[PDB]
């Protein structure tokens, strides 16, 4: 099928909707979409009917989020851990996204009237070369849209996310553009995949399984986890209701620790800056009551913001590069 | 009467499976170490080897005396070589050992990438977990999280890619039958790995 499934809510679905659209709504939903193989099976029905179906469950669920307002959306669809499964059953997912990203292209008018921004993160080096083109050209068809996100993780870890973006940073580094004492919890946000996101408002698991399975650990640290047991292509509207209904529980006590987290960081941060001025001083001789420290602060901070400006736009040229060239 | 330590080995040994190390997450804060420290005792004394106390606010961090005191005393009813066995098995926890000390990591690997003694190309998964290991601490396998809170609120975020997360609703007064429930739980659990 399409990858835009155009759809209006139902009465009790818009009503309901309605109600809770009142209190907070998040802004950016991640799902684990697992559970496709254990469906198959209770359908006695092949394998790749239950990943296909799986897609067609997406593609629903997006329309859902955008008649909630609900703009972002991160999926994960393949992990760097399903590479050890059957050669049958990669194959076919490979498969799979080589029809689906393919059928991308003959829906260009839907994408630009729904305005749906595809991005695919991991490690792609990792996949068939005719995949990366493939995915390459979906995401620079899309890029200029703006109405709705959608971010397929394809290839993923958190793990590798991580390492790849301190490498970011190391690469930064040796070629001179970073120095140690710049890297720092943006700076690291700033080089994952995901730099374009804020961090997910909540995670959705779709097994009966509790473990987020080396999925967003970084961005989900202070988000809603939401464990449901519905096998994921079996996904209805009402168990997405029910995940915002945990969010809005959820919410005040979230955006509390959310801030007390930045509040305590802003002043560790202020407090090993001042030190580094206070050892520079003392072993120059002056030390104050004449904004001597204050204006030592001011250099240290725009050092930073100068340095690490520069490091970002040259991290987004690498990545454009590497978009330009592998899907021309 | 030391027939429950031979009685709680038997509840650790009868499971398929127990966790080698385990989290526990507190997210309440309305108000509480006894409770904490019971909870401590009943993990040593069915077999699991380490265990990790977590709460965002950083108040066990703030209190790990009187915290390591509780559990000392709860130890005995159920010195020095006591003292090192509980420093060794219970680490105490706050965010900044999460995220913070990625970063760290991430310093003092670039420092080494400055002395040209390290490319950035040799920063694979498995440094940057070898980077951030402790000696024999492996990764939590289970993490009991207490509260109201649907968030591991900062919980290790590298290490807790596989661990199996259960709720309870409160550590207020919680029962041994409570505790072993949720190992049970997570005995029966089904880890594929990918596959
Ligand atoms: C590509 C993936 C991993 C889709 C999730 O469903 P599964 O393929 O994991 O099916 P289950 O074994 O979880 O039922
Ligand atoms: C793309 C998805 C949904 C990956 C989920 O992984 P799994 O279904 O393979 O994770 P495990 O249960 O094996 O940890
Ligand atoms: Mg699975």
């Amino acid at each position: 099928a399409s990858w835009i499934k155009e759809g209006e809510l139902s009465l009790w679905e818009r009503f309901c909707a309605n109600i809770i659209k009142a209190g907070p709504m998040p802004k950016h939903i991640a799902f684990i979409m697992d559970g496709n193989r254990r469906y198959a099976k209770k359908c006695q029905v092949e394998r790749q009917e239950g990943h296909s179906q799986g897609f067609n469950k997406l593609a629903e669920t997006l329309r859902w989020c955008l008649n909630l307002g609900i703009l972002e959306v991160t999926v994960y669809a393949f992990s760097i851990e399903n590479f050890k499964r059957s050669k049958s059953e990669v194959d076919g997912l490979m498969d799979l996204a080589r029809q689906k990203f393919s059928r991308l292209m003959e829906e260009k008018e839907k994408l630009q009237k729904h305005g749906v921004c595809i991005r695919v993160l991991g490690d792609l080096h990792l996949l068939p070369l005719d995949l990366q083109e493939l995915i390459a050209q979906a995401v620079q068809a899309t890029k200029n849209y703006n109405k709705c996100f959608l971010n397929v993780c394809f290839a993923y870890t958190s793990r590798h996310e991580i390492s790849n973006a301190v490498r970011e940073m190391a690469w930064g580094v040796e070629q001179g553009l970073l120095d140690p004492s710049d890297i720092s919890e943006s700076l690291l946000d700033k080089c994952l995949y995901t730099n374009r996101s804020p961090h997910p408002d909540i995670l959705i698991r779709t097994s009966g399984e509790v473990r987020l399975s080396d999925f967003l650990l970084w961005q989900t640290s202070h988000s809603c986890l939401v464990f449901q047991p519905v096998l994921w292509p079996e996904y209805t509207f009402w168990n997405l209701f029910e995940a915002i209904l945990q969010f809005q529980m959820n919410h005040s006590m979230l955006q509390k620790a959310r801030d007390m987290y930045a509040e305590e960081r802003k002043r560790q941060q202020l407090e090993r800056d001042q030190a580094t001025v206070t050892e520079q001083l003392l072993r120059e001789g002056l030390q104050g009551d004449a904004q001597l420290r204050r204006t030592r602060l001011h250099k240290l901070s725009a050092r930073r913001e100068e340095r690490v400006q520069g490091f970002l736009q040259a991290l987004e040229l690498k990545r454009a590069d590497w978009l330009a060239r592998l899907g021309t | 009467a030391a027939h429950h330590r031979m009685r709680w080995r038997a509840d650790g040994r009868s499971l398929e499976k127990l966790p080698v190390h385990m989290g526990l997450v507190i997210t309440e804060v309305e108000q509480s170490f006894s409770d904490i420290a019971s909870l401590v005792v009943w993990c040593m004394a069915v077999g699991i080897s380490y265990i990790s106390v977590y709460d965002h606010q950083g108040i066990f961090k703030r209190n790990n005396s009187r915290l390591m005191d509780e559990i000392l005393k709860q130890q005995q009813e159920l010195k020095d070589d006591q003292v090192l066995n509980c420093h060794l098995a219970v680490k105490v926890l706050s965010p900044e050992d999460g995220k913070a000390d990625i970063v760290r990591a991430a310093q003092d690997f670039c420092q080494l990438v400055a002395q040209k003694q390290k490319r950035p190309t040799d920063l694979d998964v498995d440094t940057l977990a070898s980077l951030l290991s402790s000696n024999g601490c492996p990764d939590p396998d289970l993490v009991l999280k207490f509260g109201p809170v649907d968030s591991t609120l900062g919980f290790l975020p590298w290490h807790i890619r596989l661990t199996e997360i259960v709720s309870l609703p409160s550590h207020l007064n919680i029962s041994y039958e409570d505790f072993f429930s949720a190992l049970r739980q997570y005995a029966a659990c089904e880890q594929r790995l990918g596959k």
